[PDB]
RNA sequence: AUGGUGAACUAUGCCUGAAUAGGGUGAAGCCAGAGGAAACUCUGGUGGAGGCUCGUAGCGGUUCUGACGUGCAAAUCGAUC
RNA sequence: UUCAAAUGAGAACUUUGAAGACUGAAGUGGGGAAAGGUUCCACGUCAACAGCAGUUGGACGUGGGUUAGUCGAUCCUAAGAGAUGGGGAAGCUCCGUUUCAAAGGCCUGAUUUUAUGCAGGCCACCAUCGAAAGGGAAUCCGGUUAAGAUUCCGGAACCUGGAUAUGGAUUCUUCACGGUAACGUAACUGAAUGUGGAGACGUCGGCGCGAGCCCUGGGAGGAGUUAUCUUUUCUUCUUAACAGCUUAUCACCCCGGAAUUGGUUUAUCCGGAGAUGGGGUCUUAUGGCUGGAAGAGGCCAGCACCUUUGCUGGCUCCGGUGCGCUUGUGACGGCCCGUGAAAAUCCACAGGAAGGAAUAGUUUUCAUGCCAGGUCGUACUGAUAACCGCAGCAGGUCUCCAAGGUGAACAGCCUCUAGUUGAUAGAAUAAUGUAGAUAAGGGAAGUCGGCAAAAUAGAUCCGUAACUUCGGGAUAAGGAUUGGCUCUAAGGGUCGGGUACGAUCAACUUAGAACUGGUACGGACAAGGGGAAUCUGACUGUCUAAUUAAAACAUAGCAUUGCGAUGGUCAGAAAGUGAUGUUGACGCAAU
């Protein structure tokens, strides 16, 4: 039934100051200051957590390699695979329909 | 079972605030806590987020509408008036 | 006497607005070249709630036509506007909902919102939940447009002025009773400190004109001239009539 | 801090020229209820990390010790 | 406080060094009228107000 | 400095 | 420990040793949760074994 | 009357944070079952709402017009609330 | 509170010991914020102070004492404050903070009089201040002092900034390969500009998971009890930051094509916009194994000595349970005319400027290796004695950890750990008091008034009116039961079947029956008096700090009024000034 202390000088139960109680090699209970939890990166289009990317705080994303932060696809760490698929399809298709819209007016005014 | 004859969702307000006001609030609370038909996905998923904001759980679309209903009658009228004037002028 | 509550509301100490959660000023796009020679396309990226505003806002994204940039405008959403929707802003734009035509470019009976009263106001008249402006007629000579405002007032403005087609969303909002001082407390917690209101007749005469008495009573009339000065204007300012409205508005 | 599990990496590591010290810790362990045995740990002090090699066969350990250089200061214990 | 400014700490240090009785050899000097330290301060009696 | 409250009596005074 | 042993055997649990409600001592929601977990566990085991088909599994789930 | 100092008490607003046992009642929504010369109701559960409630910590401060009333106290104490 | 001893001139009060007690984990404990400022600690010491005493002390006198790359400030913005330009003002100064301003600085270089101009190009924000509780680069264990410690020692790590070499990777198809895919890996060019994410977020409810704690079995050790009993009561059996391998609800991919509709949650949602099913990918919260690391730390035993003092050995293991407590977290649900910060900072992406190899090259987001990390704070109290109240004042003053039993319960009552045993004492026991209690018979006759007190009280079962806004009234009213012991019944989990059962493990919940007893039993604590009616205010809520808590104020609801911006209401000495207004009649202002 050992009781613990905040090991720093901030006494208040703030988000910055969460603790986990941990038993040490001395046998005692001690408080251990845990950092805030890391939130996953999201796709700009859908807003959903996008897999293959490591979960960290923003300054810890500068310690690690590219592959913890990117998938090998175009729009890797930024857009979901499905969003990418959708915009590929949209791109190709409405480019083709722009061609079609062009030749339509071309032959129209050529007729008149 | 049925638990209330006539107060329904307004049993949480108890005896307070008067029958006529509880009626008025019933008629709108039902409306806004209801699910509605999505015009894009065809499903019964559209639920209010806030006043005038109706979101579809599937299709993840968001629509501006009424505070307690998706479409006001006054705005459906506007939509029809507008369709008519649009297809009246070049036609 | 003492300075009264209405006089204290101009210093703006505790009576200012609470404007932190508000997303921004819901202005129309600046009137540049496109909006008066053609149209420009934008896309609605999200409809959101604005604190202290019963109408939702629409984050429309347009492109800058001069620099590779993606300037984002904050529109008041209209009833029927949705995400993924294309908005067309300009003179040569189609008469669909969400679009920002000029008033010269729409027929009579058209229903419009966020109307500029002068071109380049970027939003005025018909901005609140459920409210709309009607176009009555035109004057292509001395280019002018007659409109009907939500008040019943007929106004004449420029046909080069703009307006968003359709009705402002959030209608029916005041058809629900609040039932609760708490609900009203939270209503005004995000606008401004205007609530609760104590009655002058329940005050002391140092604090109000209506104050004092061995009975609660105004004593003198509550109809106050417009030529009255700050500290007297408590009651019914420049009341043309008073009492219960038994009939039409004689207009 | 780190384990290594192949002796060749360990020998490559002992000749890194930032390595100065090593220690050799003997423990007594129980694979099962029928046999206690002599585990050993070879620990090498790099400038930034400590590398540890766990050996459970004393026959390999007594060879690995003589496989060390003389430049490395060892601490038996 | 414990988390304190250097300026405050400095002014405290001065007060500490000042918290002394007389040196008793001043009383022996010629034409001396100082009998005791009349500016003497104690943490219970009188506060600094800094 | 002191304004004690018990000398205040209006019972039987007026 | 002696008192606990006696309690296990059913002692010291009559009406005169109860200062709290039945739902305070053991909630109805907890009992129901245990019960439904049991029934759903069983029906799922029976499906996976083949002692029951999905068409009966469904009606028994909802029942 | 002139010129200055004060929101460390308190009043109110804003920003940023923190704090608040166990119980009772048992609202919507949902499941099953029964009933129906057609129509839709009834029962049992689930669920866990409310500027609801009993009642802690906490905030207040009703009564004893109790103690004290040159006090422990220039407003406290105790029970009761 | 008591006894003894020691100290001393002297002991109700100091110290030690022995005993008896209390706080009783919503503590008289252990830490902090503010404030205080050396009160911390030692030595000496008692004239004053400690409302008696005093050998003692927060007193007196003399001295020592606060160690940081990682904790914080420092930095960012919040509400807001406030220079500049300009404009007002006789003026002290006011307005305003991006404004009617010519408001600045960043990469590559190009030269090789040479230091830095010209060469280009880029870029337009437009001071600064504002949080020791917001955001935020990174450290943990053990040990150590009279007094310091995430700061010192020892060991083991990490971040930033900058230098830089080696190895590896890559290239003659110049700037990687694999996988159907989800995606993966040790790495595996990428300037301007642009997008996107993180930072970055309510509240409540229950469900799941984890941690620590509680509980508990076996075993290895030590202490206790032992007239009698007790395979017994108590206690130790621990494992940090960091690193590596693995580990997941959600989400996603592939095959495939669903009604006889299925899957599925405590909670009812999901599916031809492709379910179930089969196979896989991912986040690594979290947990497990290993390293760290047993060498440490804990429990013990033995042999030793004026001594500094040790020296030597062993053991430090294996499990289980749960509406359990606290806490963290995940996936969901409910609420809203309430939808519950910002910025610094970091990353990724798009793009493709420029630069690049073959007798040799480019790359330092891969590994290893080198250097540095400044300034200030850091003691102690944090309160019936360190702060504020004139003081050693029963007052006031922000927060964290939180054992066992009873029991619904951080209720009340007893106890362990830790801490106090302080508050002027002695002797008697008159009246009167204060606090607390009891009382024959009566039963509000008392009194302005049932003031005060009593009575009631929990849980289970039964039963429950008028009235009603149909939601309530309602625990209405009103009745019965409750202990201990011995039994009974019911309610579960996991394993087991060619292509109906059996074994095993473990829970507190309910119900019942016998038996028993000076008919007692929510046995202490705890814990509603109720009913019929009236005046009044709808309710919840608020105020006269220190005589009035109310019927007063507010409230939702109602109604009225003004205003379409060159405006209404209000402010200012003025102003190129302001609040409403990040507004626009479903709004603002006034009643
Ligand atoms: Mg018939
Ligand atoms: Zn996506
Ligand atoms: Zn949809």
């Amino acid at each position: 039934a050992q009781r613990v202390t905040f090991r720093r000088r901030n006494p208040y139960n703030t988000r910055s100051n969460k603790i986990k109680v941990v038993k040490t090699p001395g046998g005692i209970l001690r408080a251990q200051h845990v950092k805030k939890l890391a939130t996953r990166p999201k796709c700009g289009d859908c807003g959903s957590a996008l897999q293959g990317i490591s979960t960290l705080r923003p300054r810890q994303y500068a310690t690690v390699s590219k592959t913890h932060k990117t998938v090998s696809r175009a729009y890797g760490g930024s857009r979901c695979a499905n969003c990418v698929k959708e915009r590929i399809i949209r791109a190709f298709l409405i480019e083709e329909q722009k061609i079609v819209k062009k030749v339509v007016k071309e032959q129209t005014e050529a007729a008149k | 079972a049925k638990r209330t004859k006539k107060v329904g969702i307004t049993g949480k307000y108890g005896v307070r605030y008067g029958s006529s006001l509880r009626r008025q609030v019933k008629k709108l609370e039902i409306q806004q806590h209801a699910r509605y038909d999505c015009s894009f996905c065809g499903k019964k998923t559209v639920k209010r987020g806030a006043a005038g904001i109706w979101t579809c759980s599937c299709c993840k679309k968001t629509v501006a509408g009424g505070a307690y209903t998706v479409s006001t009658a006054a705005a459906a009228t506007v939509r029809s008036t507008i369709r008519r004037l649009r297809e009246m002028v070049e036609a | 006497g003492r300075v009264i509550r209405n006089q204290r509301k101009g210093a703006g100490s505790i009576f200012t607005s609470h404007t932190r959660l508000r997303q921004g000023a819901a202005k129309l796009r600046t009137l540049d070249y496109a909006e008066r020679h053609g149209y420009i396309r934008g896309i609605v990226k999200q409809i959101v709630h604005d604190s202290g505003r019963g109408a939702p806002l629409a984050k429309v994204v347009f492109r800058d036509p001069y620099k590779y940039r993606l300037r984002e405008e904050i529109f008041i959403a209209n009833e029927g506007v949705h995400t993924g929707q294309f908005i067309y802003a300009g003179k040569k734009a189609s008469l669909n909902v969400g679009n920002v035509l000029p008033l010269g470019s729409v027929p009579e009976g058209t229903i419009v919102s966020n109307v500029e009263e002068k071109p380049g106001d970027r939003g005025a008249l018909a901005r609140a939940s459920g409210n709309y402006v009607i176009i009555i007629g035109h004057n292509p000579d001395e280019n002018k447009t007659r409109v009907r405002l939500p008040s019943g007032a007929k106004k004449v403005i420029s046909s080069d002025a703009r307006g968003v087609i359709g009705v402002i969303a959030g209608g029916g909002r005041v058809d629900k009773p609040l039932l609760k001082a708490g609900r009203a407390f939270h209503k005004y917690r995000l606008k401004r400190n205007s609530w609760p209101k104590t009655r002058g007749v329940a005050m002391n005469p140092v604090d109000h004109p209506h104050g004092g008495g061995n009975h609660q009573h105004i004593g003198k009339a509550s109809t106050i001239s417009r030529g009255a000065v700050s500290g007297q204007k408590a009651g019914l300012i420049a009341a043309r009539r008073t009492g219960l409205l038994r009939g039409s508005q004689k207009t | 801090a780190r384990e290594i599990t192949d002796i060749k990496q360990f020998l490559e590591l002992t000749r890194r020229a930032d390595v100065k010290t090593a220690t050799v810790k003997i423990n007594k362990k129980l694979n099962k209820a029928g046999k206690p045995f002599r585990q050993t740990k070879f620990k090498v002090r790099g400038s930034s990390s400590l590398y540890t090699l766990v050996i459970n066969d004393a026959g390999k350990a007594k060879k690995l010790i003589q496989s060390l250089p003389p430049t490395l200061k060892v601490n038996r214990l | 406080a414990a988390q304190k400014s250097f300026r405050i700490k400095q002014k405290m240090a001065k007060a500490k060094k000042q918290n002394r009785p007389l040196p008793q050899w001043i009383r022996l000097r010629t034409n001396n009228t100082i009998r005791y330290n009349a500016k003497r301060r104690n943490w219970r009696r009188t506060k600094m107000n800094i | 400095f002191y304004e004690d409250y018990l000398i205040f009596d209006c019972r039987a005074k007026r | 420990r002696a008192h606990a042993q006696s309690k296990r055997e059913g002692r010291h649990s009559g009406y005169g040793k109860r200062k709290g409600t039945r739902e305070a001592r053991l909630p109805s929601q907890v009992v129901w949760i245990r019960r439904l977990r049991v029934l759903r566990r069983l029906l799922a085991k029976y499906r996976d074994a083949g002692k029951i088909d999905k068409h009966l599994y469904h009606v028994l789930y909802k029942e």
